[PDB]
């Protein structure tokens, strides 16, 4: 039952799927009750009962197949944790566009903007495909 | 090559000992003599400003800052022209 | 220029910015395929609970997994190539004009007939005048005629600069005591902008380029009055 | 000879969780803090 | 026996995911951040010269 | 205790004062270039100096005295050796593409042509060949110091290393003379540039290598090196090596070809 | 000259626990003690001038 | 004359070294151990000055893969991998 | 009673099965942006100089007032 | 790998405090220079 | 007792933490520095000063992340700590040169700290081209003292590369060939070759740069027939073998990662991932001028440069597709260390392929000096290298402290990092193709889109820096001692214990010779 | 090798009378790392090897071990469990199934 | 007389030599010419070419250094 730090050049227990058979067994020190089992399971094992056979299992192995391969809920706790702190990040981007930033330049002024994309038009600025392409320079609005 | 010369039967300390004395040794000498002959000073040429020479983008840590380490007046025009 | 939201390369202005809006579009092909296909095996690797973990043998797979690559490589180079020898040709230029970058700002000189010349300054964002492009704008543009071969030359008075123009696919580094060389020749009128490609000091960001585009005889008549 | 084992092998101290976060803090603080004082440094030379 | 993310599992996920959004739209949307989107379909074109 | 053959040095300080007095150079040098001023530069270089005398003074404590040096400990030093001098032809090679860069192509500055107007090439006939032949002959000298030491004569082993470094100590006075006889300077343009600054470096590595062969010297006089073990020797001979060929290629290339 | 490696070799055998650096005797410890100094000193020294030099003059 | 030899000057472990040499011996493991045939009663004779030691086990010749594990003072053990055999056989140097 | 089922290969057969499924996907996607990006670019270009008028896209410019050396 | 409990167990408490003390020793000093840029800019 | 331990160490082990402790502090430094960039292109208009300040800010964070986070860490931190353990060593062939290898950073870390402080600092980029970097555009210390800086990393670096080829070649089991030593320990001696080779051709171009600035020589100056181009040549020919440098040691760690958590005793294709490294090694010399398309070379050297770059994708995918062959079959462990694995495959892939757009002369001509560079290279090193020290980072965090960490706060901290990077780096594209330059404080208007977005990215990415000292405190905090490692069979390294004692294989290993 | 070939190796394998433990766990151990869940013979002489050594728990431990060998092909288990109904009533080997061992 | 045409002994991005050389020829040009009472005319294509591809600071500081001695071109 029971590993210690300083055992660590000594064979181990370990629970893997494609390792069934561990180099140790789980259990080694056998209490009376326990070295009985030991003895009877020399014998047929059609006369041990289903619980003495389930408890030879467990001095053998520590967790089942089962149990070993069992799925988790860890997923909930990872994405939920990460999108509270991609959360805490739009806080600090907040907190920048408050006390850090200054107000933009004054050719993002809305009649700027109308402006400026009407000589973008007049200019012709990506014509093929980008910009004015888009363009109806005959009905005189956007592309529908 | 093969040089010119021979033993090869076993090279040691007497061989290497050989050439110091009997090549190496006497090429200097011969080197010495050629050259404390061949040497005495051969006249400065004139003085002319180039751009591409006396180079000064930054005065020198040493000096007057414009005295090249190993600054010899004889030889070395100053990019204003040679010494007094 | 580019506009809002861009995603790809401004619009060709030349063939041979053509030429690379093409040759890029069958990169990206090839990119998307090979990392689409990565991103897929990879999770064809990790969505099974089948298992072999024995040694496996590489001497056969590693024969694909060469000789494909490979493959695309020269199916990359070959037109790689092609448009790498084009911008090469000899052409025959109607026109030279040299640029000189400084800190910061391009001067131009146009010295085939007369003496021309004259510094291009970044107009200052509180000096533009409405729907005019932040430092983009210059004060003195570069009027070239349309639809003609120029010789671009391009150098430096100070220290490194890059003359570019991503509309025709130009950047040619601007070395002091050096005289490189470029064809430049728009298949439309209009204005160009390019700005500085390499770190200059205080104002490398501030000292654009901009391109005029017109007919033969709207530059004639400028070059004139421009002396 | 030296100490050997789990937070032993270090030149910082574990025994107490707190004192260790002072410590770290100061360390990995320390090295973030620097650049943007030394962009405040430039900045008020002129 | 039930670990963490048995008892905690879903709200962390379902706080977090509220809370992200809940933020990340007030930042995008009321703070005066200038996106500059395409003029294509949202500018009228205005007269400059 | 161990039951291989390495070595598991003592705790030292000379890895910190040798980085400290790196510190002191380099701050000093900036010191001395920027702010007038040549104490800092003082102070590293004498830290540098008691550094590097005590750091070796140890592997001599180590391996003569207290016999650490196994020949696996041995080989390892060799393999550090051979790679210390690879990176030092790295270094040189640098400055060998800087020549040939320069003067291939010479630019409209210099009249583009090589050498550069209004500079006047040393001949290559003269103390060049003379510094040759100084050069060539250590290092048949000191392949008759090795073959001595190997045979174990102390007393020819003593006298060819002897003129080892005389003939190396000769080369430097020649060149500093030569640097001072020359008509051009380091800030003579490219031309200037390059000559000082390879030849230079290479000086600088000649007086190196001889102070290692000086150490050689003393060790042998105090009986340090076995007619078998001798890696401070070998070590020195290799680096002389190495210095003897870098001079060849400055030779055809600079003073030369270069002309 | 005599071969004196064998007393040297003794010296430095000594079982006493000292690092190679101190075993010769009193004299490393002088030596040792003049570079650290010159060292830590010199270090102190330069974070001073980096100061200086940090503001315009 | 007058340059000593290494039978005169050799100290610490290069002397060691190059005595246990001439007596043919390795205390300092500078060669690679010869294998056995690893069976039961054949198995691969682990020198060791302590109660473990951990052998590295090139199962078959060229593997790139080397199998490690510590071997105990005791019934010898097996290769994980191929199952060859080892003992330890503690002490002295 | 159950039959035999298959019992070798399962990862191989598996591989074998889903590296053919990617080639496929691959061809596909070919197809498709050579024919949504690729010309679509060609188609674009081609189609817009094919009658372009150069003097007359540049009498625009003109009239709109975007140049220095025509007024 | 496997490992023993904890031998000073850090419980949430504890956790939120690391954490707190970790952020704020990142945003503090830089939020403190980056809020008074513009007293630095024209000083 | 603490001053012999920690200022005077001969133990590989110890110098390895005193690497780790170094890198992550530089870590810290470097990630400051980058926030600095993205808070300044984060909304049009000037934030900090003009171009000067800004590209200041710019050369550091290339520096620090560089020469004292990347390199440090992965082969001061990493390779001193694993590389005896994994042949069997005791120690390394030169102990005492090893500190200093160590010693030399401090000093060298402060020189760059004071080049920022002095003057205007160094605003030259971390290239530092004349005549820029010359004595007139950067008159004062400050790039002296960048070149000093580079001289002490690399007299570091030159030491520690002679130091590791001589233990790996030197140093193993009497009956271990080269071909029996794990690929971590190869990938090591190649990037300590490359090192070797490399650096001192940079050291002679900063020293060229260092006389033309203090001594009147004109390596760089036209003025007197110097060449400013063959600054970029000497830097270049040093500099792309450096990219290579920070990417194998890499690919090694990558390598233990993708075998152990895909419960796989052995990588696939071995021999086939021992000639990829040092394929990629090789080329990597003889590809600089991929640096300088731009820069007016003759047609026919740009034809030999595209063509020689691009055939190193060929070792490079005999790589990828290796470690895919790895997962195959496997029995995968869903650990922190491998998500960072699964992330570098891809992300170094996609960084790689962009890589090779470059490679193309002709498109380079457009996509030089502008941000498409600054994406492809942020994939493959801030996705690249920086993923592989994540990975390998929690994955042995174990073995040297004997503590663990929380699994699931590494998995929270991969994925706002994942988020973070992508977010930050992606758009970058669209801003190179559509002509953004590099090394820029401001851009034109229609770049305010990405550039917002992108500095986002920035900001989630330092959420997940903090985050990481936080997890790495409550480890130490909770201290959860290890047991047992699975794999020990096939991972040296680990049979030791955790953390393994000061000194390990004071007997070596038996290994027979057959 | 074919596969009869194969089969009949690890059926001999498991049949040596004097199997120890280690050669009992170093054959099964190997034997789940090829890419095919074992077939019933060779299964059989596995398990019966486990009674010449007294070891029930190893016996479910293999039965465990197929099952999961097949991953999603849920056919597989169920088939050589069958195949093994005589085997298992000889020797009075209880399923996991059987013994609760397959509730996680 | 458009611009300097196509040179083949000078095809590549660098064009400096092309410049420096017809500098040097319309030099050395006009110098044999009046030497030897004769046309600086002749020597006028290559002012033409010169001038087209030289930068005017090049030239500039070419001329005044012909004047000053310190060409180090040879003419
Ligand atoms: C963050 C900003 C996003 C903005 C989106 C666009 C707005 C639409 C407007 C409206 C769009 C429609 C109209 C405009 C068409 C313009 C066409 C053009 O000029 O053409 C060229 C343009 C256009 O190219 C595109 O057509 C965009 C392709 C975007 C790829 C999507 C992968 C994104 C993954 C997940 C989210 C991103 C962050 C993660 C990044 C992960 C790294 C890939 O520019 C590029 O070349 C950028 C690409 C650089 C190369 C990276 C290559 C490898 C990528 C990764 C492979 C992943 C495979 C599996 C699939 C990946 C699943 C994980
Ligand atoms: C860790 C760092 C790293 C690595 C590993 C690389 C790898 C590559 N790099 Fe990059 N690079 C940098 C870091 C790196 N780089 C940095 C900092 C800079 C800019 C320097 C500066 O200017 O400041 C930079 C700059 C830079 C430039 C100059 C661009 C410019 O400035 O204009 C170029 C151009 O050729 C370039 C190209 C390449 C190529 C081909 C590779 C290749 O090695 C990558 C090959 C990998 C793959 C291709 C992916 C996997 C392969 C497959 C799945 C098989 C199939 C593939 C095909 C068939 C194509 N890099
Ligand atoms: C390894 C190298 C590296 C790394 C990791 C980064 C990381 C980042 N870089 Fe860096 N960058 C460069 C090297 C690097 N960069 C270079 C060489 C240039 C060009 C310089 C020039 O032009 O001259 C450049 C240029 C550059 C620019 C272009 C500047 C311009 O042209 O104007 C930008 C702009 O956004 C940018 C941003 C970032 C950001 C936001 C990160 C973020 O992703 C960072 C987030 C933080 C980390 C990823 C830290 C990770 C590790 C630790 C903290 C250690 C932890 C410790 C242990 C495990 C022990 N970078
Ligand atoms: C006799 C031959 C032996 C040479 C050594 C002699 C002593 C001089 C001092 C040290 C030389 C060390 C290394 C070489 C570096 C600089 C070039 C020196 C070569 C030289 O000595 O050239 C001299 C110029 O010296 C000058 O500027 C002198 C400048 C003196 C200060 C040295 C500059 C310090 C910067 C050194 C760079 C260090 C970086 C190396 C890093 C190592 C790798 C990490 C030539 O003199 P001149 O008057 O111009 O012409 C003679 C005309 N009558
Ligand atoms: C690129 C990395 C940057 C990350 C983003 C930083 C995130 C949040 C920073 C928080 O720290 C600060 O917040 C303040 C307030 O919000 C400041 O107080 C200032 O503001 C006050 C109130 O407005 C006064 O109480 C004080 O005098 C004070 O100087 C200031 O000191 C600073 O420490
Ligand atoms: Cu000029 Cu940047
Ligand atoms: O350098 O890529
Ligand atoms: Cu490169
Ligand atoms: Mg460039
Ligand atoms: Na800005
Ligand atoms: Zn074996």
């Amino acid at each position: 039952s029971v590993v210690k730090s300083e055992d660590y050049a000594l064979p181990s227990y370990v629970d893997r799927r494609d390792y069934p058979l561990p180099d140790v067994a789980h259990v080694k020190n056998l209490s009376a009750s326990q070295k009985a089992l030991k003895e009877k399971e020399k014998a047929s094992w059609s006369s041990l009962s289903i619980d003495e056979k389930v408890e030879l299992y467990r001095l053998k192995f520590k967790e089942s197949f089962a149990e070993m391969n069992r799925s988790t809920n860890e997923w909930k706790t990872v994405v939920g944790a990460a999108m509270f702190f991609i959360g805490f990040t739009a806080l600090l981007l907040i907190w920048e566009k408050h006390y850090v930033y200054g107000p933009i330049p004054h050719t993002f002024e809305e009649e700027w903007v109308a402006k400026q994309t009407k000589r973008m038009l007049d200019m012709k600025v990506a014509p093929i495909q980008g910009f004015s392409a888009k363009w109806d320079y005959d009905k005189n609005e956007w592309k529908k | 090559a093969s040089a010119a010369k021979g033993d090869h039967g076993g090279t040691g300390a007497r061989t290497w000992r050989f050439l110091t004395f009997g090549l190496a040794l006497p090429s200097v000498a011969l080197c010495t003599l050629n050259s404390w002959l061949h040497s005495g000073h051969r006249e400065r040429p004139a003085f002319i400003p180039y751009h591409h020479l006396r180079i000064r983008t930054k005065p020198f840590s040493w000096g007057d800052g414009n005295h090249t380490f190993f600054h010899n007046p004889r030889v070395n025009p100053l990019p204003t022209g040679y010494e007094k | 220029m580019a506009y809002p939201m861009q995603l790809g390369f401004q619009d060709a202005t030349s063939p041979i910015m053509e030429e690379l809006l093409h040759f890029h579009d069958h990169t990206l092909m090839i990119v998307f395929l090979i990392s689409s296909l990565v991103l897929y095996i990879i999770s064809l690797m990790l969505t099974t609970k089948l298992t072999h973990t024995s040694t496996m043998d590489a001497q056969e797979v590693e024969t694909i997994w060469t000789i494909l690559p490979a493959i695309i490589l020269i199916l990359i180079a070959l037109p790689s190539l092609r448009i790498l020898y084009m911008m090469d040709e000899i052409n025959n230029p109607s026109l030279t004009v040299k640029t000189m970058g400084h800190q910061w700002y391009w001067s131009y000189e146009y010295t085939d007939y007369e003496d021309l010349s004259f510094d291009s300054y970044m107009i200052p964002t509180s000096e533009l005048k409405p729907g005019e492009l932040r430092l983009l704008e210059v004060d003195n543009r570069v009027v070239l005629p349309m639809e003609m071969t120029i010789r671009m030359l391009v150098s430096s008075e100070d220290v490194l600069h890059s003359w570019a123009v991503p509309s025709l696919g130009l950047k040619t580094d601007a070395i002091p005591g050096r005289l490189n060389q470029t064809t430049l020749m728009s298949s439309r009128p209009g204005l160009y902008y390019g700005q500085c490609s390499e770190i200059c000091g205080s104002n490398h960001s501030f000292m654009p380029i901009v391109l005029e585009l017109v007919p033969l005889k709207y530059f004639e008549k400028w070059s004139a009055s421009m002396l | 000879h030296y100490e050997e084992g789990p937070g032993k092998n270090i030149p910082f101290s574990v025994e107490n969780k707190w004192r260790l976060l002072a410590m770290m803090t100061l360390f990995f603080g320390s090295g973030f803090a620097a650049p943007f004082f030394i962009v405040r440094h430039q900045l008020l030379k002129k | 026996a039930p670990d963490f993310h048995d008892k905690y599992g879903n709200a962390v996920l379902a706080s977090g995911a509220t809370f992200c959004v809940a933020v990340w739209v007030y930042m995008a949307t009321q703070i005066g951040i200038e996106w500059n989107p395409s003029p294509v379909g949202r500018v009228t074109p205005k007269e400059w010269r | 205790h161990q039951t291989h053959a390495y070595h598991m040095v003592n705790p030292s300080p000379w890895p910190l004062t040798g980085a400290l007095s790196a510190l002191l150079m380099t701050s000093g040098l900036t010191m001395w270039f920027h702010f007038n001023s040549m104490t800092l530069l003082m102070i590293g270089l004498t830290t540098n100096m008691l550094t590097m005398y005590q750091w070796w003074r140890d592997v001599i404590r180590e391996s003569t005295f207290q016999g650490h040096h196994t020949p696996a400990v041995q080989k390892g030093l060799r393999y550090g050796m051979i790679l210390f001098i690879i990176s030092e032809v790295l270094f040189f090679t640098g400055f060998f593409w800087a020549f040939y860069h320069s003067s291939l192509a010479p630019t409209p500055e210099l009249g583009g042509c090589w050498p550069p107007t209004g500079i006047h090439p040393l001949n290559p006939l003269e103390v060049p060949l003379l510094n040759t032949s100084v050069l060539l002959a250590s290092g048949v000298s000191i392949t008759w110091a090795h073959h001595s030491l190997m045979e174990g004569d102390r007393k020819h082993m003593l006298q060819a290393l002897f003129i080892t470094i005389t003939l190396g100590v000769y080369f430097t006075l020649l060149q500093a003379s030569e640097y001072y006889e020359a008509p051009f300077t380091i800030s003579d343009g490219v031309y200037g540039s390059t000559f000082f600054v390879a030849t230079g470096f290479h000086g600088l590595h000649v007086i190196i290598g001889s102070t290692f062969l000086i150490v050689c010297f003393f060790r042998q006089l105090k009986f340090h090196f076995t007619s078998n073990h001798h890696f401070g020797f070998e070590a020195a001979a290799w680096y002389w090596h190495f210095v003897d060929v870098v001079w060849l290629f400055l030779y055809v290339s600079i003073y030369w070809w270069g002309s | 000259f005599e071969n004196r490696v064998a007393e040297k070799q003794k010296l430095f055998q000594e079982d006493n626990g000292l690092p190679v650096h101190l075993k010769g005797g009193a004299t490393d410890n002088i030596l040792y003690r003049v570079t650290m100094t010159l060292c830590l000193g010199g270090t102190l020294y330069s974070l001073y001038c980096l100061g200086w030099a940090s503001f315009p003059h | 004359g007058g340059v000593p030899t290494d039978e005169e000057q050799a100290t610490g472990l290069e002397r060691e070294v190059m005595l246990a040499a001439r007596k043919g011996q390795d205390p300092y493991n500078i060669l690679a151990p010869k294998a056995t045939s690893g069976t039961k009663e054949d198995p691969n004779l682990v020198p060791s000055i302590t109660n473990k030691r951990i052998v590295g086990c090139i199962c078959e010749e060229d593997n790139s893969t080397v199998i490690w594990f510590w071997l105990h003072k005791g019934e010898a053990q097996r290769c994980p991998s191929c199952g060859t055999h080892y003992k330890l056989v503690p002490h002295q140097l | 009673a159950l039959a035999k089922p298959q019992m070798r290969g399962l990862l191989a057969r598996r591989l074998r099965f889903h590296i053919v499924g990617a080639f496929m996907v691959s061809l596909g996607f070919a197809t498709f942006y050579k024919f949504a990006v690729a010309e679509k670019r060609k188609k674009a270009y081609a189609d817009f100089y094919r009658n372009y008028d150069s003097m007359k896209d540049f009498e625009e410019m003109r009239k709109a007032g975007i140049f220095q050396s025509a007024k | 790998i496997t490992a023993k409990p904890a031998k000073t167990p850090t419980s949430p408490k504890e956790q939120a405090i690391g954490l707190s003390v970790t952020f704020l020793s990142f945003l503090l000093p830089a939020g403190w220079v980056l809020y008074h840029l513009d007293n630095y800019k024209k000083s | 007792m603490f001053i012999n331990r920690w200022l005077f160490s001969t133990n590989h082990k110890d110098i390895g933490t005193l690497y780790l402790l170094f890198g992550a502090w530089a870590g810290m430094v470097g990630t400051a520095l980058s926030l600095l960039i993205r808070a300044e292109l984060g909304q049009p208009g000037t934030l900090l000063g003009d171009d000067q300040i800004y590209n200041v800010v710019v050369t550091a964070h290339a520096f620090v992340m560089i020469f004292f986070m990347v390199m440090p860490i992965m082969i001061g931190g990493f390779g001193n700590w694993l590389v005896p353990l994994m042949i069997g060593a005791p120690d390394m062939a030169f102990p005492r040169m090893n500190n200093m290898s160590f010693w030399l950073l401090p000093p060298s870390f402060l020189l760059l700290l004071a080049s920022s402080m002095v003057e205007a600092g160094a605003g030259t980029g971390w290239t530092v081209y004349p005549p820029l970097a010359g004595n007139l555009a950067h008159a004062g210390a400050s790039v002296d003292l960048t070149i000093f800086s580079l001289h002490l990393a690399g007299v570091s670096s030159i030491l520690g590369a002679i130091n590791f080829i001589t233990t790996i070649i030197n140093m193993k089991p009497p009956a271990m060939s080269q071909y029996q030593t794990p690929l971590f320990v190869w990938s090591v001696m190649i990037t300590a070759v490359l090192l070797l080779l490399s650096l001192p051709v940079l050291a002679a171009g900063i020293t060229m740069l260092l006389t033309d600035r203090n001594l009147n020589t004109t390596f760089f100056d036209p003025a007197g027939g110097g060449d400013p181009i063959l600054y970029q040549h000497l830097f270049w020919f040093f500099g792309h073998p450096e990219v290579y440098i920070l990417i194998l040691p890499g690919f090694g760690m990558i390598s233990h990662i993708v075998t152990y958590y895909s419960g796989k005793k052995e990588p696939f294709g071995y021999m086939g991932m021992v000639w990829a490294m040092m394929s990629i090694g090789f080329l990597g010399f003889i590809v600089w001028a991929h640096h300088m398309f731009t820069v007016g070379m003759d047609v026919d050297t740009r034809a030999y440069f595209t063509s020689a770059t691009m055939i190193i994708a060929i070792p490079t995918g005999v790589k990828v597709f290796s470690w895919l062959a790895t997962l195959h079959g496997g029995n995968i462990k869903w650990s922190p260390a491998m998500m960072w694995a699964l992330g570098f495959i891809f992300l170094f892939t996609v960084g790689g392929l962009t890589g090779i757009v470059l490679a193309n002369s002709s498109l380079d001509i457009v996509l030089h000096d502008t941000y498409y560079v600054v994406a492809h290279f942020h994939y493959v090193l801030s996705m690249g290298a920086v993923f592989a020290i994540m990975g390998g980072f929690v994955h042995w965090f174990p073995l040297f402290s004997g503590y663990t960490l929380n699994d699931t706060w590494a998995k929270i901290h991969f994925a706002i990092m994942f988020v973070g990077v992508n977010m930050t780096f992606f758009p970058q594209h669209f801003l190179g193709l559509s002509g953004m330059p590099r090394r820029y404080s401001d851009y034109p208007d229609a770049y305010t889109m990405w550039n917002t977005i992108s500095s986002m990215g920035s900001f989630i990415s330092l959420t997940a820096v903090m985050l990481m000292v936080f997890i790495i405190w409550e480890a130490f905090a909770s201290k959860r001692e290890v047991l047992t490692v699975d794999l020990t069979t096939t991972n040296l390294e680990w049979l030791n214990g955790c953390p393994p004692p000061y000194h390990t294989f004071e007997e070596p290993t038996y290994v027979n010779l057959k | 090798e074919t596969d009869e070939e194969f089969d009949a190796r690890w059926v001999t394998y498991f049949n040596k009378p004097d199997i120890d433990a280690w050669e009992l766990r170093k054959g099964m151990n190997t034997l789940v790392g090829y890419d095919l869940v074992p077939e019933p013979k060779i299964i059989d002489a596995a398990l019966r090897a486990c009674r010449r050594l007294n070891d029930f728990a190893s016996a479910v431990r293999i039965l465990e071990v197929v099952k999961d060998k097949a991953g999603p092909h849920k056919e597989i288990y169920p088939y050589v469990i069958q195949e093994l109904r005589p085997t298992l009533n000889e020797l009075g080997i209880s399923t996991p199934e059987e013994l609760g061992l397959d509730k996680v | 007389y458009q611009t300097a045409p196509f040179d083949s002994r000078f095809p590549n991005q660098n064009q400096t030599r092309n410049c420096w050389q017809n500098y040097l020829d319309f030099h050395r040009c006009e110098k044999a010419m009046t030497a030897k009472g004769g046309d600086v005319s002749v020597c006028e294509w290559y002012r033409r070419v010169y001038k087209s591809l030289c930068p005017i600071s090049w030239v500039s500081t070419w001329d005044d250094r012909r004047a000053e001695g310190t060409f180090p071109g040879k003419i």
